[PDB]
């Protein structure tokens, strides 16, 4: 029963919380109000969004969603029942070596 | 943000549109040329659940487009 | 009947949403077609009793604060999750049973 | 039409007061004239001397082509790296002009919204036709010249079609054929090249390094303003000026004169002027050393 | 004391939130607040007139 | 004296405040009709005793009173821009005759534009489906600009010309609705014609998108295309179309239907070129010493108004002598040595079809 | 609360006075006058108005185009008001206060000289260039390491003798929305000629100044505004600047404002550096 929560998001789920910022912690502070909470990255599950550059830094920040908020869950605040997902194939789960 | 709100109301519409289930009644019928900035949300399980593409007419379909003009 | 009909055209009525309150005991409520404002108590319902962030009815002759209701943020977030995948559950899948 | 009378409730039309609009939209620049004419400055001559023509042949010399039938340039260009001095010398030529001047350049074509720039060289035209005889001269047409080619996107893309009605105005349209336009860049580089026509910009003129006759002349006319001890080569700097532009030998002049001030020097001499040569341009301090 | 039920009815009934934008030198502060207003303070209670600031 | 009175009479019928607009959108009872402002507020009121509802219809631009709001007077039609767009006029007609060549670019676009007017049974004779629409493109030589300006006035009938720049309409550039606009008088003064040039910087792309400016573009497309994908017939309007280059209108456009016919300019013949300095040299007279050939055969490779104008303007670099009539000695240098200035920046004139 | 209490005493006065000159919304600019009596005023509020005046304004005293008060009810002239844009990015921008004065200097005697001799030697006696000018220069150019960069600026800061002078941050010029920092550079000069010959420095003037270009596609077409936009406000005959300029950089591009300096400004001279 504890709550659910996806990654980006389009386009307008955005701005819809808060105006501007690293736009991160706005969502780092919805868990606040909901533990447990279920974090989830969707999809960025394919080979087609490589393209080994164009896509990195598209992934970078999709890979970062996951590290700036693994950097705010251990790195510093608090405290448990937060969590997150990730799903890829091949390559980036090469890739995810690089971050692992 | 107008827009953002007529995407809102796309959102809205989006919102909405659900109330038909079940039965009566709507077709969801979808045209675009570019499939490019259309939103997961858009192709939702739900909304999109059916794609037609175009097949490009060919012998058959050809023969079919010669004789249906003369 | 005609009395509130007397009484609602000379002001009209509106909907606020709470977004402070004041130790002059004032509140920060916003017009929302418009600029915000600032208004008072409001002496029925106190400051503790609602909190930043919630729905008042927005009285239209002190500019006020009329009634309270519930406001919704999540409901739109979780519906934009929602939107995505449904979730059944251990019966509704199978093959899982290692992973699980 | 526009600003018809009326007051809230009674919703009735009393007179019509003209006309237009706006602010500085509407006025770009509306100034005197340049305080300065172009005799003082030289050795450009012959190409001004022909691009005097364009001005002033529709201020007067259209008669000559009342005989036989032909019609005036519309489209001129000025171009170079300063200096040359267009600068001065396109703004200098209006004080001969005599007709109102107006002055659009590239921060002006810098639109915040969209259609200000088409629906202000609608109304540029407007009140060029409305005040003809009157003198436009435009400039930095290279912020907009070029838009791309393929998307995606350019925004003076959609101001391109300002001047693509400029065009339209000047190729589509008659109504432009008074109040002769010029254009000027700091180059030419990279633009619309189809802009060669009569109606679009025609005069093409290179204006190259100022030469031995201008440079020595240029700043002669900018050292007339000062002192002189009455020795000065005036060819030193005219031989040894290679890719000194005609502005630059404006400032040859001052740090002769700055080293003049703090030397508490009643006039300037060669010796010092000379010294200014080198001193301006070029580069260094570096070191002199293995010859010396 | 007795102030506070004086200017109470100078702010009241209500009272709006604007945003501060610039100052004429005077200190008659002109804002653009939606949509748009402005207006000329010069009050003498609660400033501090100065770091209120523009913007 | 009297006259003046009769202002004033004048003047005693205006303190009657004027009434407000109103589109009646659809009705309830005879009682109640929905109806909107221009602002966006809806309204039901009653009607005025004159009037039936077949006078009104749902869907009809009339007038409300100031107090009672009620329905009293109205007119089915009105709009801005549209007769402003008419008044551009060229001289000729027999400017037909003066932009030279060329032929099958000349006589074809009368065989694609004239005979669909006058004669649609000649289509229906043998069944061919008339051609709604024409394009031009370019610019190899030049002319696309004038020979539809030229037509305008030579075809006569009924046309409407469109400028192609304040569209975008500053805030809110929803204006393709005012294509429309304007598609419903042509569809109410039909038949009529619409020249256009530069559909390419309406034609963009959205290949990758970025910002703002470029969404409101693309939308001002969808408009253009589901006018012409109708639902509707336009036929008795004739679309033109003209710009830089028929590159960036993506593939929409660029399948008939939306785009009839390709036309097009090149470069002009000599042979052609020959005839066109004729009309260049018409207008301007000199001594009587003349070679066509001779410029024909010096200056080569270049463009009606090109070569005119140079021409024009070597008769103008020549009455820089102040003599008065002028051989083609200084035009043979001139006309030669100028536009060879002039062909320096004919580089990178040549694009994409 | 002494200060609270005699704070709250004098709303008495100032509701008195409220009445009177409250009403002075909105700011509007004007349009045209077409004789004595008649004038047509324009605002933001989309209120246009071909309407009179109050008796306190004279004609000949009035710009077209001008923010003015007004009785909206009449919809009189009440005051002009001068002040036009810009909001705080100038207010940051442009700055005051003196510290770090000459003395910081770490021993470069005639590398600071030459460049003192350019900016507060005139602006000491403004007189200096009345018998001998000709004139003040126009600009100068400064690049090198960062030492020691911008603190020649804090030793104009503190050694500014007249008016607090402007500092220019280069990341604040390029903008989104096309356009934006292309209002700021032509009309912060007007609020720098509003301070009548207050110096400005601009910093990052390479990364700001990009050149020159590439084909396609920029990308820099909007920031080669600017540049040459900068040019056309160095185009711009008056005053210029009144101010001089005082310009430090780091590589020898960009080359359009670096090629167009000797056909404007002068005095290039470099750090100092290591001795
Ligand atoms: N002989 C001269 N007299 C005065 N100014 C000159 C002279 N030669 C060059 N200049 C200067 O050169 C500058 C720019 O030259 P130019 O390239 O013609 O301008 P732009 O390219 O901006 O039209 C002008 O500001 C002008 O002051
Ligand atoms: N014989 C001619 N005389 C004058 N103008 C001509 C002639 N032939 C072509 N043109 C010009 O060519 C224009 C259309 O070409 P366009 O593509 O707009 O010019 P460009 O090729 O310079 O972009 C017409 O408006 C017309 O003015
Ligand atoms: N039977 C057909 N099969 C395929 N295409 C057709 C047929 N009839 C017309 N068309 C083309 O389709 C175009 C209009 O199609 P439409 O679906 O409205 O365009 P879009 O797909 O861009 O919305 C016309 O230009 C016409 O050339
Ligand atoms: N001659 C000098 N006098 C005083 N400080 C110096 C000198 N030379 C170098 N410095 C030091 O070098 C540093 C310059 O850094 P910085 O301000 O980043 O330069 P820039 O602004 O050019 O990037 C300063 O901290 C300054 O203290």
């Amino acid at each position: 029963d504890c709550t659910f929560i996806r990654v980006s998001g389009s386009e307008l789920v955005q701005k819809f919380i808060g105006e501007g910022a690293r736009m991160v912690r706005e969502l780092f502070v919805m868990a606040r109000e909901h533990a447990p909470s279920i974090i989830f990255m969707d999809e960025i599950d394919s080979i087609g969004s490589s393209r080994l550059e164009g896509g990195s830094g598209g992934d970078s920040e999709v890979q970062r969603t996951m590290l700036e908020l693994l950097n705010q869950l251990d790195g510093f605040e608090a405290t448990k029942n937060i969590k997150v997902i990730m799903a890829t194939n091949r390559i980036d789960i090469l890739d995810s070596a690089l971050l692992r | 943000g107008a827009d953002r709100e007529v995407q809102r109301i796309l959102l809205e519409l989006l919102n909405q549109m659900d109330g038909f289930d079940q039965n009566v009644n709507v077709k969801v019928i979808m045209a675009t040329n570019r499939a490019d900035t259309l939103d997961p949300a858009l192709l939702r399980p739900g909304r999109l659940d059916r794609k037609i593409e175009f097949p490009l007419p060919d012998r058959r379909q050809k023969r079919l487009i010669f004789s249906t003009i003369t | 009947l005609r009395e509130e009909l007397q009484l609602l055209q000379e002001q009209g009525s509106y909907v606020g949403e709470v977004v402070r309150a004041m130790d002059k005991k004032k509140v920060l409520v916003k017009v929302h077609p418009e600029g915000k404002f600032v208004v008072d108590v409001d002496k029925n319902i106190d400051i503790n009793d609602v909190t930043p962030n919630c729905r008042v009815a927005l009285r239209n002759d002190s500019y006020t604060l009329h009634k309270i209701l519930p406001n919704k943020v999540d409901p739109l977030v979780s519906l934009m999750m929602v939107e995505k995948v449904p979730d059944s559950t251990y019966e509704m899948i199978g093959g899982l049973d290692k992973q699980i | 039409g526009d600003l018809v009378g009326v007051n809230k409730d009674s919703y009735l039309i009393l007179e019509t007061l003209p006309t237009e609009y706006d602010s500085r939209v509407k006025a770009m620049e509306v100034d005197e004239r340049p305080t300065e004419q172009y005799s003082d400055i030289g050795g450009l001559d012959k190409q001004i001397q022909e691009l005097v023509e364009a001005i002033v042949l529709p201020m007067n010399h259209k008669e000559k082509f009342e005989n036989l039938g032909i019609q005036p340039p519309k489209g001129v260009l000025m171009y170079g790296p300063p200096g040359t001095g267009k600068t001065l010398l396109a703004r200098a030529c209006a004080a001969q002009t005599k007709a109102t001047f107006l002055k659009l350049a590239g921060p002006q074509l810098v639109q915040m919204f969209i259609g200000d720039g088409a629906k202000l060289v609608r109304d540029a035209f407007a009140l060029a036709k409305e005040k003809a005889p009157s003198i436009i001269f435009i400039d930095e047409l290279d912020a907009i010249g070029t838009k791309r080619f393929d998307s995606e996107k350019a925004g003076d893309r959609e101001v391109q079609r300002t001047m693509l009605e400029l065009l339209n105005q000047l190729d589509g349209f008659q109504p432009n054929t008074q109040v002769k336009v010029i254009a000027a860049t700091n180059r030419v580089d990279i633009l619309d090249p189809a802009l060669l026509r009569s109606g679009r910009l025609d005069r093409k003129i290179e204006f190259p390094m100022p030469n031995e006759e201008a440079r020595a002349r240029i700043m002669q006319i900018h050292s007339r303003k000062m002192n002189v001890s009455p020795d000065v080569n005036y060819e030193e700097l005219a031989r040894c000026t290679d890719d000194f532009n005609g502005a630059q030998c404006k400032a040859v002049c001052v740090e002769a004169g700055m080293i003049a001030l703090r030397r508490g020097a009643t006039e300037l001499t060669h010796e010092d002027y000379m010294e200014g040569i080198l001193e301006v341009q070029a580069k260094k301090k570096a070191n002199l050393q293995y010859y010396a | 004391e007795e102030e506070r039920s004086k200017v109470d009815d100078l702010r009241g009934t209500p009272m709006s939130v604007g945003t501060l934008e610039e100052i004429i030198d005077d200190n008659h502060a002109i804002v653009s607040t939606s949509v748009g207003s402005e207006h000329y303070v010069s009050i003498l209670s609660f400033v501090d007139k100065d770091l209120l600031e523009p913007g | 004296t009297k006259q003046y009175e009769k202002s004033e009479n004048d003047l005693k019928a205006l303190q009657s405040v004027g009434q407000i607009v109103g589109e009646v959108l659809k009705q309830l009872t005879e009682e109640k009709f929905i109806v909107k402002a221009t602002n966006g507020p809806r309204y039901v009121v009653g009607c005025r005793r004159q009037l039936d509802k077949s006078k009104l219809k749902p869907g009809t631009r009339v007038a409300l009173d100031m107090t009672t709001l009620t329905i009293m007077r109205y007119l089915p039609r009105e709009v801005d821009p549209l007769v402003y767009n008419m008044s551009h006029e060229d001289p000729g007609n027999v400017s037909y005759s003066e932009i030279g060549g060329l032929s099958e670019q000349i006589r074809e676009l009368r065989e694609v534009i004239e005979l669909p007017l006058t004669n649609p049974e000649l289509f229906q004779r043998v069944g061919i489906i008339p051609p709604k629409g024409c394009l031009l493109y370019g610019p190899p030589g030049t002319g696309k600009t004038l020979l539809a300006r030229a037509v305008a006035s030579q075809l006569d009938c009924n046309f409407l010309k469109v400028v192609s720049s304040s569209i975008v309409d500053k805030y809110i550039g929803e204006s393709a609705r005012l294509i429309r606009e304007m598609f419903n008088y042509a569809r109410d003064h039909q038949p009529c014609i619409i020249f256009m040039d530069e559909i390419d910087a309406i034609g963009g792309r959205r290949f990758s998108e970025g910002t703002s400016a470029d969404r409101e573009i693309q939308r001002t497309l969808m408009e253009l295309l589901n006018q012409m994908d109708g639902f509707d017939t336009l036929h008795r309007v004739k679309m033109i179309m003209a710009t830089n280059r028929p590159d960036t209108l993506d593939p929409a456009l660029l399948r008939p239907g939306r785009l009839d016919r390709k036309i097009h300019i090149d470069l002009p013949n000599e042979q052609a070129r020959l005839d066109i300095l004729k009309i260049h040299a018409g207008p301007i007279t000199k001594h009587g010493e003349i070679d066509y050939e001779a410029i024909v055969k010096l200056s080569d490779g270049f463009n009606g108004a090109d070569l005119r104008n140079v021409c024009t303007e070597a008769g103008m670099f020549a009455i820089r002598a102040d003599h008065d009539f002028v051989v083609q000695e200084d035009f043979m240098k001139a006309v030669r040595k100028v536009a060879d200035s002039k062909k320096l920046e004919s580089k990178l004139d040549y694009k994409p079809v | 609360a002494p200060p609270a209490l005699w704070d709250l005493a004098a709303d008495k006065q100032t509701l008195q006075s409220e009445q009177p000159l409250q009403v002075a919304r909105c700011t509007k600019i004007i349009n045209a006058d077409s004789e004595d009596p008649k004038y047509i005023i324009n605002v933001k509020q989309f209120a246009k108005f071909v309407v009179d005046l109050s008796d306190q304004v004279a004609p000949t005293d009035i710009e077209e185009g001008m923010r003015v008060g007004v009785d909206r009810n009449k919809y009189q002239i009440h005051i002009p008001l001068p002040p036009k844009i810009d909001p705080t990015v100038t207010m940051m921008q442009v700055e005051e206060k003196p510290d770090v004065t000459y003395s910081d200097v770490g021993g470069c005697k005639e590398q600071i000289e030459k460049l003192r001799e350019v900016v507060e030697t005139p602006l000491l006696h403004p007189e200096r260039f009345v018998n001998l000018g000709i004139e003040p220069p126009k600009g100068v150019l400064l690049f090198g390491p960062p030492g020691t960069g911008k603190t020649l600026c804090a030793r104009a800061v503190a050694n500014r003798t007249d008016a607090c002078f402007i500092r220019v941050i280069g990341s604040e010029l390029v903008q989104k929305y096309v356009g934006e920092g292309a209002r700021m550079v032509r009309e912060l000069f007007e609020m720098a000629r509003t301070k009548k010959a207050c110096l400005i420095f601009f910093d990052e003037i390479d990364a700001i100044g990009g050149a020159r270009f590439d084909d396609g596609a920029g990308g820099d077409n909007e920031v080669q505004r600017t540049m040459l936009e900068l040019i056309n406000q160095l185009d711009g005959f008056d005053p210029r600047g009144n101010i001089k300029v005082l310009m430090a950089t780091n590589r020898p591009d960009t080359l359009d404002p670096a090629l167009m300096r000797p056909g404007r400004l002068d005095r290039k001279i470099e750090f100092s550096l290591p001795d």
